[PDB]
């Protein structure tokens, strides 16, 4: 079980469950990149093929999610929203860059463990990179 | 692509009667509809989210129901206060996210600052600012909606806490949403007269699985953009 | 799900079930392959990294499988039917050790052999022999 | 890592009496155990596999039991025929696989040619050829087992139809398994006198999940490798 790149699960388990769009939304965010980036400019960089890892997976997972149509206690675990973080980590790291993404995760992880009296009322915002 | 077909076109009702507004979406949107009240001159108010669950104001005489396709909003005890134009904002995804056509029911008997809107001649560009106060932009979405004079609400886009924007199909590439330290910027390129409207931003609150596009509260007062060929 | 490497589902889905080791065996082999190349002398391969597409994703898969059985409540049918991984972890491991060339030609040979009627074909299917002396 | 500790080390029983054999594992290996009979000077034989399932010839007076850790073989009443040394071969993975120590019952009352076994000096190398016939090397596994003079059975390695070899942790980095169209060859490096033994190869049959290391039948005759500096 791993994340290399410079982060750990212990970092991503700080960002709240509303920091992330849904699974399918992020699938649209990837279809606007792997389609508009990976083969459009020729760059093979690790975050695109890492997307394809996870994107494929969630495919070979929700394949099971439709294969539970063979049952009727089907409470199928959507705790696989641990992909939403994963899919975010690459997507953001392929727009802002792994530099700014890991830096953001470190500062946010620092701000969460800071008692609220000594910190700004709002966690760090990840600002977009402009035109 | 999503249509919310909202009927009827207008309800003519009296005091004490029961008023029903039906919204039939085009896809399976799950429980992700929302029900909205717009009084003239005011921003949109959230009545119901999640197709049933009421917000912290809406009176118990309002009731929402339905799921997946059929969604129906009912008013048991309607008074004169409830006479206004109601809209269903359904969300399939953050891209297919669509307002309803609207229904004006007529009966007888949280700091967000939109700015930057101005007059621009056709073909130019304009950048709207939503100055957000009291809200955590790391935990909440900011959606942009517009309304033309005498027209309904038109979902432009949204941006999540992950600083990831989403735009509907008509707005694609012409609009781009940005997020900064204190603000959310809606940039609009190749400006036509189809875009002259009043633009609101609102705070989306995420679903358990991360769908914020259909629960938009609170709303700002808007900013006006008008386009004509003059100078 | 295979195509970028030159085969299709058909070519792998001919080989008989007992042609493949167990999932856990193949995870041992893979975890030892990423240990000796993309670990120290990096410069990995497409198959090195795809191997982790199977290793990690599987971990996330028996992740679900093990928290079932804590719900025998009614119908507990877990899918250890994904041998799609057994093939997959083979397809990248063999193509790493034998070469993509050798594996593709081997499974083309086997496909031919299996749809040759059991009259005009040799008694035993072509064997994928290891790297010679 | 798996070690299988087999008690009682020897039974002396009489005709019509019962003989009881025990095997305790280092992990729960599930049903991946097998029970093997070796009569003196012959090759071993497969009696039971999968903790229960009886093979072809085995008479119903032979029965296995247990799963996980505790495994128990019982001969309900014992004839002169059944007097031999009995082993349990369990397989955690095709890497961690081992025989018990052996327990000799004393009672009162499609084919494989090994080759290449010879006299080799210490530190030298050697190559054995398992010439397999009547077997499909793409559907079946060939495993290498060895036994020192007057000692127990020790699992070396296995090779599947997918041509992926597997070795035991004691063996790794010396013994390597290779395959040709008609044969399965065992290469042995830096041979130390601890390895003078009889090498057998046996066809493993895989279960639905592809574990062949516990079910070994048929068996070769074996070949003697003698390590002495007199070479």
């Amino acid at each position: 079980p791993y994340k290399e790149f410079g982060a750990t699960v212990e970092l991503l388990s700080f960002l709240p469950s509303d920091f992330f769009p849904s699974v399918r939304d992020l699938l649209d965010t990837a279809a606007a990149l792997y389609r508009d980036a990976l083969e459009s400019p020729e760059h093979a960089s690790p975050h695109h093929t890492a997307l394809r890892q996870a994107i494929l997976c969630w495919g070979d997972l929700m394949t099971l999610a439709t294969w539970v149509g063979t049952n009727v206690s089907y409470v199928n675990t959507n705790v696989g929203l641990k992909f939403r973080q994963l899919l975010w980590f690459h997507i953001s790291a392929l727009t802002f860059g792994r530099e700014t993404v890991l830096e953001y995760l470190v500062s946010f992880g620092v701000w969460i463990r800071t008692p609220p009296a000594y910190r700004p009322p709002n966690a760090p915002i990840l600002s977009t990179l402009p035109e | 692509e999503l249509v919310l077909t909202q009927t009827p076109s207008s309800v003519s009702a009296a005091v004490g009667g029961t008023v029903t507004i039906n919204c039939q979406a085009s896809q399976s949107i799950s429980s992700r509809l929302g029900w909205y009240q717009q009084k003239p001159g005011q921003p949109p108010k959230l009545l119901i989210y999640g197709a049933s669950t009421l917000t912290s104001v809406g009176p118990s005489r309002f009731k929402g129901s339905g799921s997946g396709t059929e969604f129906t909003l009912t008013i048991s005890g309607v008074q004169r206060d409830d006479a206004a134009t109601y809209y269903c904002l359904g969300s399939d995804t953050s891209t297919d996210t669509a307002f309803g056509g609207g229904t004006e029911v007529v009966v007888k008997g949280e700091q967000l600052v939109e700015s930057g809107g101005r007059l621009v001649p056709p073909g130019g560009s304009l950048t709207l600012t939503c100055t957000v106060s009291g809200i955590d932009l790391s935990s909440n979405a900011i959606s942009w909606v517009r309304q033309a004079p005498g027209k309904g609400l038109e979902y432009i886009g949204i941006i999540y806490g992950g600083s990831i924007p989403y735009y509907s199909r008509w707005a694609k590439g012409r609009f781009t949403i940005s997020k900064t330290s204190t603000t959310v910027a809606l940039k609009m390129s190749t400006l036509t007269a189809s875009d002259t409207a009043t633009y609101f931003c609102a705070r989306g609150k995420s679903d358990g699985d991360g769908y914020a596009a259909y629960r938009l509260d609170p709303w700002g007062l808007g900013t006006l953009v008008t386009i004509s060929s003059l100078v």
